[PDB]
């Protein structure tokens, strides 16, 4: 799942 | 857009480096949207010495530590200030740059980021530039181009000797003409347009646009419930000949399928009977001709028939001999109704006639017809939007120059159509579009609006064909028009 | 209906207040059915000084304590007794009334209940009345109109200067003519008809009705299994000309698609060959004409062809010149069969001919043709059901006055059709309907029954078109008729 | 992190304005991800005079022209350089700033962007600051906080007089301790952590982390197929009393459910029989006691039983009287095995005993037990991670300080657990966790690793309860552990 | 379909 | 469909 | 669920 900008 | 960058920096006060950061990150986000998680991929970033390359250095630096490997190949001689600053950041962050490459370098990488040249391309690409571009194109790697694929002239879409073929192009602010016109449109692959923080008022001031679904939806005329056929206008189509009996039928149904109230054809007898045997909805008036072609002897009957209509379309299947030329030019000179002029009516047109008409006109040539009309070669008029603009402005008309990307202009405003496919590359397609335009004019749209809506829907109907596009025919296109209209809203 | 209220009070003995309570609660229930749970909404109830406003006070009082907020703006001068009584209840229940408003009042409310004027509207709306109505129409709030949207004349559907545009109208007992005819039909939005306790015998006595699915279903003729084409009748259609070759084909198939046994066309040669090339099921008899139009020289052949049929349709595509006029009038004077008279046969008709015919006739004009037929303007005949009734009664015929709402009358009974859409606003639609009517007559329905069933099914077939309605053509309409028939049962 | 900003600017050379642009755009993207399309919403952006407010000005400027309305309320006195620069951009772009507000301002807006204070909060919030924050909290608008909700101390999670309650908090680089500890964790709402371009090496250097699913997955021990119970270790649990017979059973099964090979309980007779009647898998050794509690007379038997195990857990349900104190302290002083010390063994522990043990220990107090252990108030130890770190470092142990957010530390490394819910706020929960930790130690994880994995899985098992969390009991928690383990991989 | 109160 | 960053 | 007339 793409996570370059955000970590949850 | 170069003006838009300048104004955003010099007058709004946005630091040039902020614009460059925004450009680079938008490329990273675009790649993630297209490739999914980036963390398993190895990236080769090809950077020129200009600001395109600076955008590239921002990309490279933002992938550091997050993906499997990044390498920059720096191919320029000197660096602009922002390229230099961003090269400096990339290196401070631990990035690897090399200035030479071997053909084998593509081996250890999955994605090529093409930041070699953007809008600053000048002249043919040769030398090591050409060589790396040819290697990238043979590599079968995923290619992501920064702003415009390197080697495309962003004002024309021409290839300057060689150019990168991209899977994904990320452009900034607005699409460039070279993403829209071929061959550039082809080399762009999937285009994303990123907002990098220009004031919206500047982005919106651009005078040449792509026709979009939203623009066509807001232009579609209203259908008030308390209406009758007269609400939706009347079209006369003057068309056909003993040689070309099918054209009138396709033009007439083209008008009916876009919601025109009444359509009348004038076609030489007995070829007029063709139309109502296929579609009895049409009115197909028989015109008595000497040898199967319109001539001056039919002038008076045609003007009479024009009095009770809102628009006249002329040309599809008329033939082109001297009697047709005399008829077409004398008719258009006297007709005080909007005219849609196509096909053989263009081939015989005297352009002085257009300048003296008080009423509006739309002309719908393919490049072959435009070439003959202005006495130039097909290669000089094809995709030549500035020539189209001058012609429209000088002759006080709307010009619809048909091709895979269609240009629609009145001289002031220019719109580009990107709907359609190769199923329209077949006799009859044009005849349909002529009827669509006339139809929308009859329903109350301006000639420019009618042309904008019709080119979009004509191409969109083609895309809706269920089977292979090469088997699409005009008759099937007609059946698809009302589904295109429904999907548009 | 004003008579129905009076009789229900004065002779059945229902207290006027009971009727008013029933009216108001039916509005509340209707709103709940349309909006779901009312408890989160804020309601602005606009009340005139009449019984419409009294109905409004019942609405307001019944929402108190159950929804988020209610405010009444009372816009009248004086109150009728029932309005006064219900104002009094609203206030005793804790309700807030104001008599002035500012433009800003719409801000704090979600739903506007329009109880300003109902059937007691007299004359143009001006002043504060007009101003609040214009504010409501610009507000984008949900608008619910009590009985009729204020500003619509409930007997005609005309706008008296300005009128409320409603999302939902709740009317009492029976639909009013102003919900059925445009522009009123448009401003009504979704119409619910509430039972407020009038005796059913009175509700059923109304002589002007809307054609419903149930009425059309019970009129559809039977198809006994032991039958043959003769069971289902024979139609002759006299139609077409060298100018208008498509009309006969649409009329003929119109008859066949509704279940007629045999259809014969008489069309000038060679235009008759058009019909069977499209549909070979049709019989298309060639009529030898001097110049491509019916004339007295064809009288005898047409009467001969009439002997072996049950009904004759005449007019679509005949043309209108003096020879056609002489033929049409001499034919109809001698023809002793039911006649369906349309289009150019109406344009040339001598109405004395109708008075002297022993056999029945249906006439199917659009307003343009009706206007020319009675020598009035289109605006004076459009939606003028009383003129239609007088014409039918004086000429002993059925008149089918076509428009978005179609009026069907024999002078005694009048029916309104509300099926259809703007896809029928296109050449050819009418020609289909002519054939449908002739077909149903041939199958054994009275001219009035045939007209009632045909107008409903013709509009319903249009609504069944799969794509955007503006692309509907007559040929596609024909294909949809048997699906309309199936859905009707 | 303030150090991380500084180093990224001063030593890596990233312009401070670039960091601020990146922060602001990440807020916009986060809001879009959470709210869908932003174009219909009206935004009120509340900006302090610091860099938090500068981040706010970037947000505001990037929404201009794209959403329905933006207003900035600037609440500060002076502006830092980056705030000033970004205020200047906002205004050049056409943005509206006001410096005063009325309570009513919230009315015309849908979303509040809280950029008042971030990590620069110092001291209690009073005055107009407090007033606008209290108004925002009563407004029921969607609240998006920039970095940390204004009024939360980002190092502790305490509310400095009053604080914004956010639906969404967007923080930069890394979560702050005040998003993790309550009450701050509560006021943060949904937390997104945005990458704004710090070097990854700096982001990764932070010494206090949140325990994540990926960290726990990589710590889970291996299950080689050629294994036997001895592969997976042996646990002794010394627990229970005549008063507290249930504790041993929950601790024992806690060890078994995480994959321990053999579990032995030592429990006073006959309370030991309780365990095997519920779970016969357990070994429950009867210890003969004088009055139902462990005492020095059981020392030798317990050390003997310890020789054949890998880890000993002690404390749940022992009771706390002097004989238990003497036993617990003499046992732990002689035991040369890792020890997990819980509950009553903590209540009687002599901390000198921990300093002299050569073998490792984990202590698992709730704040009440930690308070008694260090002779402070519950309020002074609750969420006091620095006190926990000092205690762990001074006593050479791992400390697991239980609460809604659990702190796990060995003095050097500190981890925060955010799994779980209020169903764990019930007797028995702790007893399970003790067994889980002992179990993982027995399987070969370090005391710190065992504690990290166990706190995460214990809370995650609770979240997997099917019904309302308040009905969760320890027995049901146990049944859920192996599903938590499965979902983790 | 129940229609004591409303006709559509 | 959210379009702050990208037009397609 | 609409409840102006009836409570269940
Ligand atoms: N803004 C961003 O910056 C870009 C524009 O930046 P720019 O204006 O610096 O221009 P640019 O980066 O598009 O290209 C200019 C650079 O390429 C070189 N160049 C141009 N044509 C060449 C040729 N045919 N052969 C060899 N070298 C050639 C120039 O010398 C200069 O180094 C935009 O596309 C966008 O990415
Ligand atoms: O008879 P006919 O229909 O063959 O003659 P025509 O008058 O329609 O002309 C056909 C010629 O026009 C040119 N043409 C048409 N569309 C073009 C396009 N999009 N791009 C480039 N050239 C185009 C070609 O050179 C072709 O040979
Ligand atoms: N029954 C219910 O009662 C209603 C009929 O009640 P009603 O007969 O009292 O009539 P009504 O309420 O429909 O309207 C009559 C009221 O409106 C006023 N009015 C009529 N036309 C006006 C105009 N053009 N400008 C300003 N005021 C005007 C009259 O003076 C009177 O106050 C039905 O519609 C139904 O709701
Ligand atoms: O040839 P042609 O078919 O154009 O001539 P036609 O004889 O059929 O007449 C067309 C005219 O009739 C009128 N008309 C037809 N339907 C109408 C409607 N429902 N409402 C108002 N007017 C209507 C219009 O005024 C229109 O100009
Ligand atoms: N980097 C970004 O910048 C932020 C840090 O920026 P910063 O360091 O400028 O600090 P900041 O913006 O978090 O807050 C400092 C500002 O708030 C004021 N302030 C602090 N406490 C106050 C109080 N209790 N009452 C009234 N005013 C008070 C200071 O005077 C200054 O104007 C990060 O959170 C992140 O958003
Ligand atoms: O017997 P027993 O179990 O009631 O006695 P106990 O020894 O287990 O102590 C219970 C007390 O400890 C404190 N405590 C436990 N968990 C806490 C938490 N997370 N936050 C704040 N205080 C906490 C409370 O003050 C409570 O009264
Ligand atoms: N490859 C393509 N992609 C998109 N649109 C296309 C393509 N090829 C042709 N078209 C469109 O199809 C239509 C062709 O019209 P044109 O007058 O050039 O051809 P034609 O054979 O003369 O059709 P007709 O017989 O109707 O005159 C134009 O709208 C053109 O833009
Ligand atoms: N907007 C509309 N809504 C519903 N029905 C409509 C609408 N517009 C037209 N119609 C219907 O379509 C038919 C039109 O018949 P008319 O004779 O007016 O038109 P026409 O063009 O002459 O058709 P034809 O060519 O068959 O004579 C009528 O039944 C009319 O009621
Ligand atoms: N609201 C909550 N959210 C998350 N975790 C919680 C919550 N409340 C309690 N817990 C967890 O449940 C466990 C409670 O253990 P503790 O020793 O405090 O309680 P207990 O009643 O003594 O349980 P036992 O009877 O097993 O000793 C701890 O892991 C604690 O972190
Ligand atoms: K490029
Ligand atoms: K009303
Ligand atoms: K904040
Ligand atoms: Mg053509
Ligand atoms: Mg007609
Ligand atoms: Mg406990």
């Amino acid at each position: 799942a793409p996570a370059w900008l955000f970590e949850a | 857009m170069k003006e838009i960058d300048e104004l955003t920096i010099k007058e709004y006060g946005v630091d040039s480096r902020i614009l460059m950061e925004r450009a680079g990150i938008s490329v990273v986000l675009a790649m993630e949207e297209e490739l999914g998680n980036l963390s398993d991929y190895r990236f080769l970033v090809l950077c020129g010495g200009g600001n395109n390359g600076g955008d590239g250095f921002v990309v490279a630096r933002n992938l550091l530590g997050v993906v499997k490997d990044v390498l920059v190949v720096f191919l320029g001689k000197k660096k602009t200030p922002d390229c230099e600053y961003n090269y400096g950041l990339y290196k401070k962050f631990g990035g690897k740059v090399v200035e030479q490459f071997e053909p084998s370098i593509l081996n250890e990488f999955d994605v090529v980021v093409d930041a070699i040249f953007g809008t600053g391309l000048r002249g043919e690409i040769t030398g090591e530039y050409a060589e790396i571009i040819n290697l990238v194109n043979k590599s079968g790697k995923v290619v992501v181009s920064v702003d415009v694929p390197s080697g495309i002239d962003s004002n024309t879409g021409k290839v300057l000797r060689t150019a990168v073929k991209a899977d994904l192009t990320v452009t900034f602010g607005v699409p460039k003409i070279g993403h829209i016109l071929f061959p550039g449109r082809d080399l762009t692959g999937k285009l994303k347009v990123a907002n990098i923080g220009h004031p919206v008022h500047l982005i919106n001031s651009i005078n040449r646009y792509v026709i979009t679904r939203e623009m066509v939806r807001s232009l579609l005329p209203e259908r008030p419930r308390d209406s009758h056929k007269g609400t939706y206008g009347k079209v006369l189509i003057i068309a056909g000949s003993r040689l070309y009996s099918g054209a009138p039928v396709l033009s007439g149904m083209g008008s009916l399928k876009v919601g025109t109230g009444l359509v009348k054809l004038a076609v030489p007898f007995p070829q007029n009977l063709i139309a109502t045997s296929r579609f009895p909805e049409l009115i197909s008036v028989p015109i008595d001709t000497e040898k199967g072609f319109f001539s001056l002897q039919n002038l008076q009957e045609c003007l009479e028939l024009s009095k009770d209509v809102d628009v006249v379309a002329i040309g599809p299947g008329l033939g082109n001999n001297e009697h047709v030329r005399e008829f077409v030019n004398e008719f258009l000179k006297t007709l005080e109704k909007p005219a849609v002029i196509d096909a053989d009516a263009i081939n015989v047109l005297d352009t002085s006639v257009l300048k003296e008409r008080k009423s509006p006109a739309v002309l719908t040539p393919h490049p072959g017809e435009m070439a003959r009309l202005v006495k130039k070669t097909v290669g000089d008029v094809k995709y030549n939007y500035e020539l189209a603009e001058e012609f429209a402005k000088e002759n006080d008309c709307v010009l619809v120059l048909k091709s895979a990307t269609t240009i629609v202009t009145d001289g002031e405003k220019t719109l580009f159509n990107i709907t359609g496919n190769t199923g329209l590359s077949k006799g009859g397609s044009g005849d349909v579009l002529t009827g669509m335009i006339a139809g929308f004019i009859a329903q109350g749209l301006s000639p420019l609006e009618a042309s904008t809506v019709s080119v979009y829907l004509h191409g969109f109907a083609a895309e809706l064909f269920e089977q292979d596009e090469r088997g699409l025919t005009a008759s099937e296109l007609l059946r698809l028009i009302p589904e295109a209209i429904r999907r548009l809203k």
